[PDB]
C-alpha cells in the first residue's frame, strides 16, 4: 500500500576439511538486489548489483566491506557456539542464516522492523515486533536470548531499524525511483490445450510484472477452484520483471464457464480473462 | 546500508 | 528430512520465437542446504556459457538461484536443465517446454 523495504540475507555454511565457513550476504529493496559479498571471492569486497547503487562514492563500498568483513568473523564464532549449544560433532557442514531490515510506508515513516535467524534451515531467535525482546525456538537459543538481554542487544538493533535502516532505505528509493517506484502490470493471456477428447486445460498466464507480488485465481461458475487447480511459484525473468500461471483441467465444451482473476499493484483494477478461440 | 556492532549467539 | 529438495522450472524469458534470440533460464527454489549443481543442456550436452544469480533464500529459508544463458530457439533442439544436490539419489533432468 505505497510501502517499501529493504533486507539484507546473510548465508555462513561450515565445510570441515575445506577451509573456514564462507558468508555470503545480499541486499534487496523491495524485489531489487542491489549488492552483494561474498567472501569466497578473489578480493572480498561489497559489489553494487544495480545500476542507481554505482553512484555511491569509495567510502560507501569500504565501509561496507568491513562491516561484512567483521560479520563474517562474528558468524565463524557463531558457528563454533552453535556446535556447542547442540552436543554437535566437529565433523558436520552447518548453516547460519540471518535476515533483517525494515518497512516504511509512502510517507517513509517506520511499519515494522525485523532481525531473525535460522540454524540448519530451522528458525533459531527472533526480534519481537516490539524491537525490545526476542523469541528464542529452543533451550540453545535461551542461551543466546540470556547473551544478547545481559548486553542490551535489542537497544543496538533497534537503532539501526529506526535509523540508519530508513534513512538508507529512503536515499535508495529516491536515486533508484524510475525502477523502485514503478510497478509493471502483468501482461496476460489464456491458452487452451486439449489433454483428450473430453478435457482440455486452460492456462492463464502473467508475465513481465513487477513487484512479484501477484495473485492469479481460476474460477469455475464465479467459484473458486482452490483445490483444483495448479499454480506455479513466482519465477524471476531475469530482466528484474516476474512471471507465473495457474492451470486448471475442464470439460471440452465447458471452457466459457471458466474465468481467470488478476490482481497485482500496476492494475487499477483487477482483470478478469476468459479463453477467446 | 547494513548493520554493524552485532555480536555473536 | 532437515532437507529439503529443488524445486525446478525451466523456461525462457521471452515467448518463444523460432529463430528469434532470448534466454533459457533454469529457476531452483525451495532447498536446503545450499550445495547444489546446475547445468543446462542443449541436445543432451552442456552449455558452458552459463551465468546464475547470487544466493539468496526465502521467508522460510529455503534457498533460490537463478540459471540463465542466451539461446536461439529452434524447431528441433531440445533444451534442458540439469539439477544435483544431496537429497537427489541421481541427477534429476526437467525439459524445457515453450508452453510452461
Amino acid at each position: 500500500m505505497g510501502s517499501h523495504s529493504m533486507r539484507y540475507f546473510y548465508t555462513s555454511v561450515s565445510r570441515p576439511g575445506r577451509g573456514e565457513p564462507r558468508f555470503i550476504s545480499v541486499g534487496y529493496v523491495d524485489d531489487t538486489q542491489f549488492v552483494r559479498f561474498d567472501s569466497d571471492a578473489a578480493s572480498p569486497r561489497e559489489e553494487p548489483r544495480a545500476p542507481w547503487i554505482e553512484q555511491e562514492g569509495p567510502e560507501y563500498w569500504d565501509r561496507n566491506t568491513q562491516i561484512y568483513k567483521a560479520q563474517a568473523q562474528t558468524d565463524r564464532e557463531s558457528l563454533r557456539n552453535l556446535r556447542g549449544y547442540y552436543n554437535q560433532s566437529e565433523a558436520g557442514s552447518h548453516t547460519l542464516q540471518s535476515m533483517y531490515g525494515c518497512d516504511v510506508g509512502p510517507d517513509g515513516r517506520l511499519l515494522r522492523g525485523h532481525d531473525q535467524y535460522a540454524y540448519d534451515g530451522k528458525d533459531y531467535i527472533a526480534l519481537n515486533e516490539d524491537l525490545r525482546s526476542w523469541t528464542a525456538a529452543d533451550t540453545a537459543a535461551q542461551i543466546t536470548q540470556r547473551k544478547w538481554e545481559a548486553a542490551r542487544e535489542a537497544e543496538q538493533r533497534r537503532a539501526y531499524l529506526e535509523g540508519e535502516c530508513v534513512e538508507w532505505l529512503r536515499r535508495y528509493l529516491e536515486n533508484g525511483k524510475d525502477k523502485l517506484e514503478r510497478a509493471d502490470p502483468p501482461k496476460t493471456h489464456v491458452t487452451h490445450h486439449p489433454i483428450s477428447d473430453h478435457e482440455a486445460t486452460l492456462r492463464c498466464w502473467a508475465l513481465g510484472f513487477y513487484p512479484a507480488e501477484i495473485t492469479l485465481t481460476w474460477q469455475r461458475d464465479g467459484e473458486d477452484q482452490t483445490q483444483d487447480t495448479e499454480l506455479v511459484e513466482t519465477r524471476p525473468a531475469g530482466d528484474r520483471t516476474f512471471q507465473k500461471w495457474a492451470a486448471v483441467v475442464v470439460p471440452s465444451g465447458e471452457e466459457q464457464r471458466y474465468t481467470c482473476h488478476v490482481q497485482h499493484e500496476g492494475l487499477p483494477k483487477p482483470l478478469t480473462l476468459r479463453w477467446e478461440p | 546500508t547494513p548493520q554493524d556492532l552485532n555480536t555473536m549467539l | 528430512m532437515i532437507q529439503r529438495t529443488p524445486k525446478i522450472q525451466v523456461y525462457s524469458r521471452h515467448p518463444a520465437e523460432n529463430g528469434k534470440s532470448n534466454f533459457l533460464n533454469c529457476y531452483v527454489s525451495g532447498f536446503h542446504p545450499s550445495d547444489i549443481e546446475v547445468d543446462l543442456l542443449k541436445n543432451g550436452e552442456r552449455i558452458e556459457k552459463v551465468e546464475h544469480s547470487d544466493l539468496s533464500f526465502s521467508k522460510d529459508w529455503s534457498f533460490y538461484l537463478l540459471y540463465y544463458t542466451e539461446f536461439t530457439p529452434t524447431e528441433k533442439d531440445e533444451y534442458a536443465c540439469r539439477v544435483n544436490h544431496v537429497t537427489l539419489s541421481q541427477p534429476k533432468i526437467v525439459k524445457w517446454d515453450r508452453d510452461m
